[PDB]
């Protein structure tokens, strides 16, 4: 049983890692590709075996009209944006969510707050308040999981690894719960 | 709500963080009009041949003549496509069923946005029962359209459905 999964959200808040993480489940120090080469992964979840294949994206403005490609066949998509920047949960309504809903109807979404570890980091909320900002609040992502019509909502952090296992088992469930049908 | 981007080629994408690896790997795992509706067909399991209409011309042909089916038989329909040149973005998909003149479904749907490549594309509808009694035989006609991100108007071709008891 295949399913398509795509991950979008904005440059940089983690996409890429997170994708990394969970088929080597080793963070990369080292480098970290701009986009990482889709694979298949063979994941079981509720007494049932599944094919899933993962699409990273390119997140920036300028890939707007090559990104929209990788939708077709897509079963669920994970939507994320970053703990660490309330810039990046902004752009959820303004811009991630128009798109899904524009080229997915019909296809559920996990929104996912990733840099859990970074919520309470000495550095990270200094430079938020040099902005007079905060790191996002668990309320605050799952109300705009509300807003938009998320499936879920899940929060993580690559770094450590805490909740990648289960933002995957999530979409995953939602992929097997669920326009036109197919495209070849 | 959603907006669409600036046009832009694939040569002007290809230029962008040429020198960027990943990026590289990116663009090529994912890559006369640009758009080019070439075939119709009627996939149905229970039917005695194949039903399929060319779209390479001669659109004159309908209506002159139909694709039979027999009443209540479950089918989806497959529109074939090649994009020759350039990404189409968020290509649509529209259908307006008439029976006798009366407009009696409309139906659209999301088919995406694709690159150019050399074989073409298959898209497949969900599946829809064929109608069936007394007041439901012979003829409909159909209207569909193609239509996209870039264009306010359609590609646009007419073909009928007879429904008959029998095959
Ligand atoms: N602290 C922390 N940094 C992360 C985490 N995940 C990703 N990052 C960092 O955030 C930056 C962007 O990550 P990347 O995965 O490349 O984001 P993308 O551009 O959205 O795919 C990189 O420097 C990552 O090291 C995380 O879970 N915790
Ligand atoms: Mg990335
Ligand atoms: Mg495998
Ligand atoms: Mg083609």
């Amino acid at each position: 049983i295949r399913k398509k999964l795509v991950i979008v959200g904005d440059g940089a808040c983690g996409k890429t890692c997170l994708l990394i993480v969970f088929s080597k489940d080793q963070f990369p120090e080292v480098y970290v590709p701009t986009v990482f080469e889709n694979y298949v992964a063979d994941i079981e979840v509720d007494g049932k075996q599944v094919e899933l294949a993962l699409w990273d994206t390119a997140g920036q403005e300028d890939y707007d009209r090559l990104r929209p490609l990788s939708y077709p066949d897509t079963d669920v998509i994970l939507m994320c944006f970053s703990i660490d920047s309330p810039d990046s949960l902004e752009n959820i309504p303004e811009k991630w969510t128009p798109e899904v809903k524009h080229f997915c109807p019909n296809v559920p979404i996990i929104l996912v707050g990733n840099k859990k570890d970074l919520r309470n980091d000495e550095h990270t909320r200094r430079e938020l308040a040099k902005m007079k900002q905060e790191p996002v609040k668990p309320e605050e992502g799952r109300d705009m999981a509300n807003r938009i019509g998320a499936f879920g909502y899940m929060e993580c952090s690559a770094k450590t690894k805490d909740g990648v296992r289960e933002v995957f088992e999530m979409a995953t469930r939602a992929a097997l719960q669920a326009s036109g049908c197919l495209v070849l | 709500n959603y907006k669409p981007p600036a046009q832009k080629s694939i040569q002007e994408i290809q230029e962008l963080d040429k020198d960027d690896e990943s990026l590289r790997k990116y663009k090529e795992a994912l890559l006369v009009p640009n758009v080019v509706v070439t075939r119709l067909t009627l996939v149905c399991s229970t039917a005695p041949g194949p039903l399929e209409l060319d779209l390479t011309g001669d659109l004159e042909s309908f209506k002159k003549q139909s694709f039979v089916l027999k009443e209540g038989v479950e089918y989806r329909i497959k529109i074939s496509f090649r994009v020759n040149r350039e990404i189409v973005s968020g290509m649509k998909y529209i259908q307006h069923t008439y029976r006798k003149g009366v407009k009696i479904d409309k139906t659209d749907y999301m088919v995406g946005s694709y690159g150019p490549r050399a074989e073409e594309y298959e898209f497949l509808t969900p599946m829809e029962e064929a109608p069936k009694g007394m007041l439901a035989r012979g003829s409909y006609n159909i209207k569909s359209r193609f239509t996209d991100d870039d264009r306010t108007d359609h590609l646009s071709w007419e073909w009928n459905l007879t429904i008959k008891k029998e095959w």
